[PDB]
DNA sequence: TCGGATGTATATATCTGACACGTGCCTGGAGACTAGGGAGTAATCCCCTTGGCGGTTAAAACGCGGGGGACAGCGCGTACGTGCGTTTAAGCGGTGCTAGAGCTGTCTACGACCAATTGAGCGGCCTCGGCACCGGGATTCTCGA
DNA sequence: TCGAGAATCCCGGTGCCGAGGCCGCTCAATTGGTCGTAGACAGCTCTAGCACCGCTTAAACGCACGTACGCGCTGTCCCCCGCGTTTTAACCGCCAAGGGGATTACTCCCTAGTCTCCAGGCACGTGTCAGATATATACATCCGA
């Protein structure tokens, strides 16, 4: 196993976010165990997304993924609307709710 | 060239459809000045933090990438065009 | 500079103020001009209620501008 | 000139979760910028933590306590146990 | 002659438009008022379009969000038509300046 | 004699909001932190300040939001608060879900 | 315990608000919003002195927590 | 000195240090904790001055926090710097609203 | 003893310049410090952001003026620029 | 309660432009080794927190008369939804053209380190005058008549 | 409108402890100076933003008409408010003990830094089918006799 990557058994690179890092400015020095470790974190959010958006653009019978769906995705959620209560999404659109007192009778 | 009385350009039937979109069903004959009134506030404040943004650059061309800067900067950042 | 105040019966009045005129020396320009006394003066420019003593170079009230009074009984 | 993004990375976890399903570019740029931002936020909030307790390196410890601050219960701790269990296989080789 | 009681085709517009996800406002009259509005602060500025079209998807999600929260100041106050005293009390609750 | 109602209200109303000191009983507010503290963990302690803190920034919490309360009140043309005021500033607010 | 935020001193914190009259249910729904805010409060605390490696909590530890949700305090050195 | 130079009071060297200690940027120029002090200076400056007048309106001498917030949360612009903030023993303004008011 | 260090005599200075007899308590100190340290926060770390943000890695006085534009509002960002930039003139004159 | 006219979801051809994939290469990442400063560990001291007991008194709790306020019902006159016809500017499709964003080479002034030095800033003491507390008197609303 | 009674503010006197000033001392801010590189500048090169012309038509504006909804007036019934009496626990004041925070001194090992080598990902290029358009039809829904 010659990458970083592969020894953690991980997708994301990990050289990569150890040179970000490093150049950011963010600490004197640095440890060897904080890059897998946030890009585990990392890759498991972007895994949890994924997979809500795969399941809410099947739902619609399609095949591609569409900012739509992801607009659905996060906001179908609780804790991932409120880990992004404060950002917009282009072309997500909104919700279809509609009070209840505006309905006929 | 001179630009004037451009507020007009957003018309009624857009502030009615803007409203539509959000859930509303009836509208008075008086929430159109107020409604323009907040737009152009709210433009001024962006368009106004760009405008330095894209001054201390040392340029003369004003980026999408300035625009979304000074949105992050008023806790209101904006996914879809980079950075 | 001149601004204008209208009140509830759709009367607008000329108000001659400056920047550094503060709300007790225009509430006094209302008493001189009309005779309301302050205490019924209640008004809005913006949809903020003014207190009595600041400056209007400190809110900037640019001039032509019509402000909402009514008589608080 | 060279433009560094995520998406080779984000394609092959796409690939693992759903097997015959594709993206958009608009939506794989949602997902770079998500990324980007995420980084952002833990990294200063880890460097933050570590200024204040006089500390002048960065390590796993300060990272997981950021994650236990930002993100909420059941999230923190799922990802704490897939942290824990990446760097444990790390340093395993 | 049909006629359709008051309401209906509004609600028919409501969810036609919560169902779609394209934006309402046209583009050429918010280009002349963002140029317009630029030029004040300064002059013979050049703008990118994918600038002015930032600035219409924020202006849309600002607009939107706070006549939703109209619409909730006005069925709390009982009512069913809103009101521009509805605007400025979700304004001055939010804790922005009115 | 007596009192019309409304009259003493207001001189509370004077009196409270022209002084500076705190309301709330000190050791019921300390006995409560360290209850709801002693859930996340056992034989915590505290400084005085920590608790003297964490009660100014409570009081200041909830003098805001009884003051949105209020208005949003006589906004509803009413004179009395009631709950459903208190969930739709909390709402407004966008802190509540 | 919870309890022991008496009807009388929660009426005077809303009367320093400016309220006049009071209905009955007020003193339960404070009561729940107070429990929250605390709730995440000291969460956050204890977080903070968890990561310290201390047994004691310090109001620094109450400071960086009030300031990181955005409502940071001035008058005891943070 | 370095500050005797600007004809200032606050401390340039501080500033300094505590800029480059700060690990904010890789290097800093000489110019740039001299503009930090001026601009800190005004500020200190105004809110000293605005508290002054406030505390002398109430026949005083000190200063205590609650002239410090009447002079805050009197001054449009220093309130609105200060928005999201809270001082303690400060207090609240004195309003009552119109309705509210006995007939 | 721990050597803290604070603003407690910088500020004393300014309030006598200001103001001859004038006294304070320690609740105004400890808050007019934490204020300074606030302010200090927050505009240098604008600055460092948009330094290291537009391809830089030096931090001048031109950034920390475009910072005093952005975060302080209109009328007191020009009286700040006024005096900075009067400070470094003079500054500058001498040597 | 029904039925016709309307709008909406369903089925189907089709043609296209965005998307998944093959290729070359070059710049960043990995193997190997050093060297030292930062962090972990072990005692040691003493300062602040926890605990408990007596009192006293101000605050808290409970009950009652009652007048003011929340809430429902009725009448009305207007402000806005709906449909139609008329006018008009937005959008699309090419065409020119120039200001200016973006990349490359230079050489130059500006900022970090290091060695000797000192005085500005911090800790401990004190003393005294500004502020807190109490008794007393003047003024002013505020509810009844 | 007019009457008095507490409530409140102003004044004088007395006592106390926190702030302003002073003295001693150690460490961080000056100062004279060298050396490497960040970037300001000159140039050049190709791209995209601006102006515009003509055609099309779906969208915008103004009008008649009708109805249902915001608003005022009336009444009822009930429920917090202001007093008065009885109950209690908060706070002060003090006394004891210890354990956990803050400090110092020693040791070792983890990572920045350097060199050499190489393959992973990016720009470039190309074929192709998923979905938008257009068409036609059956099912759902809404107003009124």
């Amino acid at each position: 196993a010659k990458t970083r990557s592969s020894r953690a058994g991980l997708q994301f690179p990990v050289g990569r976010v150890h040179r970000l890092l490093r150049k950011g400015n963010y600490a004197e020095r640095v440890g060897a165990g904080a890059p897998v470790y946030l890009a585990a974190v990392l890759e498991y959010l972007t895994a949890e997304i994924l997979e809500l958006a795969g399941n809410a653009a099947r739902d619609n019978k399609k095949t591609r993924i569409i900012p739509r769906h992801l607009q659905l995705a996060v906001r179908n959620d609780e804790e991932l609307n409120k880990l992004l209560g404060r950002v917009t999404i282009a072309q997500g659109g909104v919700l279809p709710n509609i009070q209840s007192v505006l309905l006929p009778k | 060239k001179v630009l004037r009385d451009n507020i007009q350009g957003i018309t009624k039937p857009a502030i009615r459809r803007l409203a539509r979109r959000g859930g509303v069903k009836r509208i008075s004959g008086l929430i159109y000045e107020e409604t323009r009134g907040v737009l152009k506030v709210f433009l001024e404040n962006v368009i106004r933090d760009a405008v330095t943004y894209t001054e201390h650059a040392k340029r003369k061309t004003v980026t999408a990438m300035d625009v979304v800067y000074a949105l992050k900067r008023q806790g209101r950042t904006l996914y879809g065009f980079g950075g | 500079m001149q601004i204008f105040v209208k009140t509830l019966t759709g009367k607008t009045i000329t108000l001659e103020v400056e920047p550094s005129d503060t709300i007790e020396n225009v509430k006094a320009k209302i008493q001189d001009k009309e005779g309301i006394p302050p205490d019924q003066q209640r008004l809005i420019f913006a949809g903020k209620q003014l207190e009595d003593g600041r400056t209007l170079s400190d809110y900037n009230i640019q001039k032509e501008s019509t402000l909402h009074l009514v008589l608080r009984l | 000139t060279r433009k560094e993004s995520y998406a080779i990375y984000v394609y092959k976890v796409l690939k693992q979760v759903h097997p015959d399903t594709g993206i958009s570019s608009k939506a794989m740029s949602i997902m770079n910028s998500f990324v980007n931002d995420v980084f952002e936020r833990i990294a200063g909030e880890a460097s933050r933590l570590a200024h204040y307790n006089k500390r002048s390196t960065i390590t796993s410890r300060e990272i997981q306590t950021a994650v236990r601050l930002l993100l909420p219960g059941e999230l923190a701790k799922h990802a704490v146990s897939e942290g824990t269990k990446a760097v444990t296989k790390y340093t395993s080789a | 002659p049909h006629r359709y009681r008051p309401g209906t085709v509004a609600l028919r517009e409501i969810r036609r438009y919560q169902k779609s996800t394209e934006l309402l406002i046209r583009k050429l009259p918010f280009q002349r008022l963002v140029r317009e509005i630029a030029q004040d602060f300064k002059t013979d500025l050049r703008f990118q379009s994918s600038a002015v079209m930032a600035l219409q998807e924020a202006s849309e999600a600002y607009l939107v969000a706070l006549f939703e929260d109209t619409n909730l100041c006005a069925i709390h106050a009982k009512r069913v038509t809103i009101m521009p005293k509805d605007i400025q009390l979700a304004r001055r609750i939010r804790g922005e300046r009115a």
